[PDB]
């Protein structure tokens, strides 16, 4: 409401010289996503939501491939808006309901057909793969976007090993199967043999629920009569794991 | 046995609501109503301390994660556990005329 | 055994023994089991069983509760005789364990509606009040019986909470909102009315609701009530199992069927028999120089 | 009285002659094996067995399996 | 209630694992920039490009070392900028052979592993002039050795670690010291042989029969 | 007869007790309380008291207010910005009273950050009805396990608002009370400089 | 004893720094979930055709 | 109506007119300023206070550098540096130390004008090594690279 | 609101901050925040959480003018008004007791607070 | 000390608040 009071002096040369915030934040999406190998960035596709999409909202396929990727029709009609139910999906293991895990309140104005190729029965293996993954997700994670649990590494470890099963049963002659099995089963016992150690009723109950009973016992009798079994839980640093008064009387 | 051990403050909770039910019954010997008015008295006394050793007691029991009126909820429980009692003892004794009996016993 | 006993009364020691059984006989509890002695205690309507099932059986096995766990626990809760702040405490703390973990069901709004049920029972209005944020947030909309049992709430908080601008401004959350009164209604604001003060406005509401309730009985129309939540006491086989199948079989990981062949490490064998030199401190001869 | 496990770190001490092979007791468990109680409270063994061991013979031992 | 054990130094360190499924994955990029996303400037004061200790208490006894430092928070952690550099057995090793194969190659500076035994051994060596200098010497990841050259050679001619297969580690006594300081017959301050003590001092064999101690040894260097 | 006349001499042996540091069980934070209140009663006057909250009734806002216990409330391994003991409203001037914790990791975490200060203030405006043109807040931080002579002549400085002579007058131990810092505690020392040397927050 | 105190201290520190790094790890998953909305939204009315 | 004049348009304080004693001053030093050949900014400031410190006058120095601070121009390195060269000048290393700690604490990261002020009074105060200790320490934590003026 | 959804433009966060600045009490906010709601407009994140921060700051002076009309009638202040003080709102949002719930969403690093 | 202060229960009743009618219409 006030006039300003006048400047008197003024240099070009103090006009010469948030931005840290987006440097960081080009940053961190780079640490995120970008800068990780094909193998991370193909399971962080799968976890998370908008990884590939970067802030300039173009993807690297995009940038290359503009009428493949973009839309051809800029049509208007029936414009969502903002989404307000977002706080129940975070991660993608929440919505395995639908493909792509879009969840159940994007498709409300579509008809029937849609909402059918978009259902349980219209996924891909890789797609029902994950929906079992995110079965044991919702289970066992920590919070919602913890994927490095051991008793989430242990279901996904067996879930891999029953995947490489299914596949040397309908074709036994695939050699690198067998390699990648027999790296994965050892896995496998690592980290159900950590979880036994470090959370016993988790464990416990992984055992009882799946029907294997066995999975952790000693292949050789001779490295067995030697303690060489039982020295895992000293190497590991796992022998002073177990609460002595939760489970016993330790007078 | 509790007019014994009025100072005795180990006092068992199933002797007052016991003596309170002698109080409420009109067609019992006067005699016993002595000693069930000292054992109300003494119950309403403890129950007296009781709340100030509460309200002394107080940022002990205080957890910050709660909000404004969680903890003030359980507060106005932990004071009505106590409350309730001396509004039933007091009510036990407005039926007979041990009321005015406790008020002699206690000048 | 707890799905058998679950419409009848009494063996809530029982279930408290049921529960304590597994540790002699080797078996630790999982959630089913937990959904099912929730599902008695939410059908019995006693309230202390459940908080005693969560203080002592619950709390140890560190695991996460499903939304139909949390709903089975706030209805034995909510709808039991005398209720405590300390399930109110124990209803907010399963809240945030819910809500720090994920979930595919949508049992939102039925677990908020029994919550502020709870706050109804308990006379928490400031707890009720703070819990339509989590509402707003999770962007479901409010219902007639949430704001029935805010108002109820402002009932019974007459020692802890409530005011004349309270009433008022559930009012105004019928009013403007888009939400229809009820029958259950005019009830909760005539138990409001009492020990609180004029408030020509809720007056003016009430007057408003004696018109509109008249309207619809002139056109026909049944007394419209607060429906009651209702109890899933659907049997253990259809309970939504976390678990698909392993069909892994050890005997087959052991004897090395399917041909798995573990790659040998690069000549690490490190034995000291086919060792025939003296190891010396930087070798034998330490610095050479090629020239 | 029963109470060691296959699969517990225990700590032993010398003592007396008990048997022909026994010369030391069991002074304290440092570590019990919790899966081992468990699974004994099944009904099943403290550890399953190995599937390999010692063989019988240098001569290589083929299962028969015939009608 | 019961609570899970954090078992490792990745958990017990706190690591998010940001990164779905792969534990092994490296964080130190990712946090320092969350770290520097958490500092915000403050108007009635932000932090300078200086390294910073957690503690007061951690902060150098030398007056003027301690212009050089300053208390960060929790912004203190995750300081570097060179990272862990690969393609052996030893972390000495290591430091042994990039300084060895660097020096021939007349180069300037020399990226080499940070340790705790490493840095103590780059810091001896400094200090017998070996070393012209470093560059980014309190990052616990890797730092730059800045060599020392005179009249067209490197002043390091023979650097050598005491593992000379990489696996076998020795434990020198006081004796040992002794025949180092005086090794062929004459008095020894020329090759330097350098140990670590049981209190975790990177120490030489000069200082090391000056006490008489001794320690296992890292590497040798003339 | 020596515990004898040091009992009907010294009236608050305990305070004195629990100031120097000699208490291992539960502290000085009861004694603490204890003195806030003896010098709020020589003060205000007319005082009520009602639990762990202290109100004097001359219309000028004179309350002390017991929130919590900082060393059971401060849970290790959580992420919440500032646990405060005391809450003291002297006129138009808040103070938030705090004893540190021996954790280092943890004092960091103990103090509040300017703005959930400028929401105290924000919410002692809209309680007090006091106008939002006069309100002050800052923060006091005072040694975990002792209670030095610098620190309770800060406390009589900031709080109360009395100086060294009234009180003098109203404590007669305070002037040969000879506890001071001690020299190993260094980033304790650090942190009180940076926040006992700060002005008066305004909202 | 002071050692093994401090160094526990400090393990505590660290769990409190990985959980203020989880919320902030939590708004940048919201705001790339808020992209992915935008692209997803605008292939489904596409898909509506 | 100033003070928000400043924040909007990233005007210094003093280079605003509100009729003021504020704004007298800096208008009677900028025309003083202006007769020995300076331009009254961040680099004519450097130059005043730099002059100033070589003839003694280290609290005239700073009563200039604090109503320079305090009128939106701000502390840069520079003028720490000019500060820096009294104490240089006189061979006092506690001043210089406690100028380097308050720009630290001011959130302005030391240049290599600053490592070179200070060893020149380490130089002046006849403590010789602290030179080559305060060049180690530069190249080591600082990560700043030597100049021809650090080897002279 | 339906206009604007159906036309499909965004609205500004100077905008959503401006509008619920005039709003007086919660039940108002509560209003918008479910027309704009069933009208499907659409906004940015910073938009949506300028809008939660307001919905935050209008509950906690709707309880500190209750807590304000109890105690001009009794003269002292309950526990209950003093524990307000300190804790205020416990589900939030963006709480006080947690003071980084904002830099990585807004571009100003810092949580907009308005006065009146 | 307040030995002259009557020990009746009267001033129990109104420390909590109660008169004598509502402990006759409470159970």
């Amino acid at each position: 409401a006030m006039e300003h009071p006048a400047i008197w002096l003024w240099y070009p040369w103090r006009m010469n010289p948030h931005m840290p915030q987006r440097r960081a934040l080009k940053n961190v999406h780079g640490a995120v996503f970008n800068d990780l190998t094909p193998v991370q960035k193909k399971r962080q596709e799968q976890m998370l939501y908008g990884v590939n999409i970067p802030e300039t909202r173009q993807m690297k396929f995009e940038e290359q491939h503009p009428l493949l990727a973009g839309a051809l029709r800029k049509l208007e009609g029936q414009p969502k808006g903002f989404p307000f139910w977002y706080r129940k999906y975070p991660t993608r293991r929440h919505a395995y309901e639908y493909r792509f895990s879009i969840p159940v309140e994007m498709l409300d104005g579509y008809n029937d057909d849609v909402k059918k190729a978009l259902s349980k029965g219209m996924m891909s293996i890789q797609e029902k793969q994950f929906a079992q993954e995110a079965m044991y997700m919702e289970r066992y994670a920590e919070h919602d976007f913890d994927t490095t649990s051991p008793a989430v590494l242990a279901v996904k470890r067996a879930l891999k090993c029953r995947v490489l099963r299914n596949h040397l049963l309908t074709n036994p002659h695939n050699n690198i199967i067998k390699t990648v099995l027999a790296n994965t089963e050892r896995k496998l016992n690592h980290a159900l043999r950590r979880l036994r150690k470090v959370d016993f009723k988790k464990y416990w109950e992984i055992i009882r629920d799946h029907d294997v009973q066995d999975i952790l016992q000693p292949p050789n009798l001779v490295t067995y009569r030697q303690g060489s079994y039982w020295k895992y839980d000293w190497n590991a640093g796992l022998a002073i794991s177990t609460n002595l008064a939760d489970v016993m009387d330790p007078r | 046995n509790v007019s014994h051990t009025a100072p005795g403050v180990g006092i068992p909770d199933e002797l007052v609501t016991a003596a309170c039910c002698l109080v409420d019954m009109s067609s019992a010997s006067l005699e016993l109503r002595k000693a069930a008015a000292g054992v109300v008295g003494g119950a309403i006394v403890h129950a007296e301390e009781a709340l100030e050793t509460l309200r002394s007691g107080a940022p002990t029991q205080v957890r910050p994660g709660h909000s404004f009126d969680v903890a003030a909820l359980a507060s106005a429980e932990r004071e009505n556990v106590y409350k309730n009692s001396i509004l039933q003892y007091c009510a036990a004794l407005q039926r007979s005329g041990m009321s005015t009996h406790v008020e002699e016993l206690w000048s | 055994l707890v799905y058998a006993i679950r419409g009848v009364a009494g063996f809530g020691d029982y279930v408290m023994d049921v529960l304590s059984q597994l540790r002699p006989r080797g078996l630790t509890p999982d959630f089913v089991l937990f959904t099912l002695s929730f599902m008695y205690c939410a059908l019995q309507r006693d309230g202390e069983l459940a908080l005693a099932i969560f203080d002592q059986h619950f709390v140890h096995q560190n695991m996460n509760p499903t939304p139909e766990m949390v709903l089975l626990f706030i209805q034995a809760c909510s709808n039991c005789e005398e209720p405590t702040a300390v399930m109110l405490e124990r209803s907010e703390t399963l809240i945030k364990r819910l809500e720090a973990v994920g979930s595919s069901v949508d049992l939102i709004s039925p677990i908020y509606d029994q919550f502020l049920e709870l706050c109804a029972h308990l006379g928490a209005v400031a707890s009720g009040f703070s819990a339509l944020k989590r509402i707003v947030g999770f962007g479901k909309p409010l219902t007639t019986r949430m704001i029935n049992s805010l108002l109820l709430a402002n009932s019974n908080a007459i020692s802890s909470n409530g005011s004349l601008s309270m009433t008022e401004e559930l009012v105004g959350f019928f009013t403007l909102l888009k939400i229809r009164p009820n029958a259950d209604t005019e009830i909760c604001v005539n138990l409001c009315r009492d020990a609180f003060g004029e408030s020509p406005v809720v007056n003016d509401f009430i007057k408003v609701i004696g018109e509109s309730l008249q309207g619809d009985s002139e056109k026909g129309e049944a007394p419209q009530y607060d429906e009651d939540i209702p109890v899933i006491q659907v049997p253990p086989h259809e309970l939504r199992q976390l678990r698909t199948e392993w069909k892994l079989s050890p005997r087959d990981i052991v004897l090395r069927r399917f041909g798995q062949h573990t790659k040998p490490p690069g000549k690490a064998a490190l034995d000291v028999g086919s060792m025939r030199g003296s190891v010396i401190p930087f070798g034998r001869s330490p610095g050479e120089q090629l020239v | 009285d029963l109470a060691c496990v296959e699969g517990d770190l225990v700590h032993i001490k010398q003592c007396r002659k008990i048997s022909k092979y026994k010369h030391y007791y069991v002074f304290s468990i440092l570590e019990p094996n919790v899966e081992g109680r468990e699974r004994l409270k099944l009904g099943l063994k403290a550890v399953p067995p190995p599937l390999f061991g010692y063989p019988v013979s240098r001569r290589i031992v083929k299962l028969n399996l015939t009608s | 209630q019961g609570h899970r054990l954090l078992h490792g130094k990745r958990e017990r360190e706190g690591s998010l694992f940001a990164v779905a499924n792969d534990v092994k994955r490296d964080e130190r990029l990712l946090r320092q920039q969350l770290n520097a996303l958490l500092e915000e400037e403050r108007m009635p004061t932000p932090l300078v490009d200086l390294p910073g200790v957690e503690r007061r208490r951690d902060l150098p006894a030398d007056p003027i070392t301690r212009l050089f430092f300053q208390h960060k928070g929790d912004h203190a952690l995750y300081y570097g900028t060179y990272d862990k550099p690969s393609v052996l057995y030893t972390p000495i090793y290591d430091f042994c052979h990039r300084i060895r194969e660097a020096t021939e190659q007349r180069k300037r500076f020399v990226v080499v592993p940070s340790t705790i035994e490493t840095r103590g051994c780059a810091r001896v060596m400094h200090d017998h002039g070996l070393v012209a200098g470093f560059r980014d010497f309190h990052n616990d990841r890797a730092f730059a050795v800045e060599l020392k050259y005179f009249q067209g050679d490197s002043t390091i001619n023979v650097i050598e670690p005491c593992s000379y297969d990489g696996r076998t580690e020795f434990e020198w006594s006081p004796k040992m010291m002794r025949r180092l300081l005086n090794t062929h017959g004459i008095h020894n301050r020329l090759v330097v042989y350098i140990c670590r003590t049981a209190d975790n001092r990177i120490i030489d064999h000069i200082h090391a029969v000056k006490e008489n101690i001794g320690g296992r040894g890292l590497m040798m260097v003339h | 007869e020596l515990v004898a006349h040091i009992v009907r001499n010294y009236s608050q042996i305990d305070i004195i007790y629990d100031f120097l540091g000699f208490n291992y069980s539960e502290g000085y934070r009861s004694s603490l309380r204890r003195y806030m209140e003896y010098l709020q009663c020589k003060t205000a006057e007319n005082v009520r008291a009602s639990g762990r909250l202290v109100t004097g009734d001359k219309g000028e806002h004179n309350i002390l207010f017991d929130y919590c216990v900082s060393r059971e409330s401060l849970v290790s391994g959580d992420s919440c910005q500032g646990i405060i003991d005391f809450l003291y409203i002297n006129g138009n001037d808040v103070t938030l009273i705090i004893i540190a914790s021996d954790n280092p990791w943890l004092r960091n975490r103990q103090l509040p950050h300017r703005r959930q200060m400028e929401g105290i203030a924000r919410r002692v405006c809209f309680v007090l009805g006091i106008p939002p043109s006069e309100v002050r807040i800052r923060n006091l931080l005072l040694p975990p396990t002792y209670l030095d002579k610098g620190s309770i002549v800060r406390l009589n400085d900031i709080v109360f608002r009395l100086s060294n002579e009234q009180s003098n007058l109203l404590i007669p131990w305070l002037t040969n009370y000879n506890k001071e810092l001690d020299p190993k505690d260094v980033d304790y020392t650090a942190l009180a400089k940076t926040t006992n040397e700060e002005e008066w927050l305004t909202l | 004893e002071k050692k093994r105190i401090e160094a526990r201290q400090m393990m505590d520190g660290r769990q409190a720094l990985k959980k203020k790094h989880l919320d902030l790890l939590r708004e940048f998953h919201e705001r790339q979930f808020f992209f992915w909305y935008e692209r997803a939204s605008e292939r489904l009315q596409n898909m509506n055709l | 109506r100033a003070e928000e004049l400043s924040a909007k348009y990233n005007v210094p304080m003093a280079y605003i007119d509100d009729s003021s004693e504020a704004s007298n001053a800096s208008k009677s030093l900028a025309l003083v300023m202006e007769d020995v050949g300076l331009e009254f900014t961040e680099d004519g400031l450097t130059v005043v206070i730099s002059a100033l410190s070589r003839q003694g006058y280290g609290t005239i120095g700073r009563a200039i550098f604090d109503f320079a601070s305090a009128m939106g121009l701000g502390p840069s390195a520079e003028m720490y540096r000019a500060l820096m060269k009294y104490a240089s000048r006189r061979g006092d290393v506690n001043e210089s130390m406690a100028l380097i700690e308050e720009m630290k604490g001011n959130g302005i990261t030391p240049r290599i004008g600053n490592w070179h002020e200070l060893m020149y009074t380490f130089y002046k105060a006849k403590d010789y090594p602290a030179v080559s200790q305060i060049v180690d320490n530069m190249k080591m934590y600082a990560n700043i690279e030597p100049n021809e003026v650090t080897f002279v | 609101m339906h206009l604007a959804g159906r036309n499909g433009r965004e609205l500004s966060v100077r905008t959503i901050q401006h509008l619920f600045a005039r709003t007086d009490s919660f039940a108002e906010a509560l209003a918008v925040f479910y027309t704009m709601r069933r009208c499907h407009v659409a906004m940015n994140m910073e938009a949506y959480y300028s809008m939660l921060y307001s919905l935050q700051r209008l509950e906690e002076e709707g309880w500190g003018q209750h807590f304000r009309n109890e105690y001009e009638e009794n003269g002292a202040p309950s526990e209950q008004a003093m524990d307000f003080i300190v804790k205020g709102i416990s589900n939030a949002l963006l709480p006080e007791n947690k003071p980084w719930l904002g830099r990585v969403m807004f571009q100003d690093r810092n949580v907009p607070d308005r006065r009146y | 000390a307040k030995d002259t202060r009557r020990r009746t229960l009267e001033d129990v009743l109104k420390r909590l608040g109660k008169t004598t009618r509502d402990l006759g219409s409470i159970p």
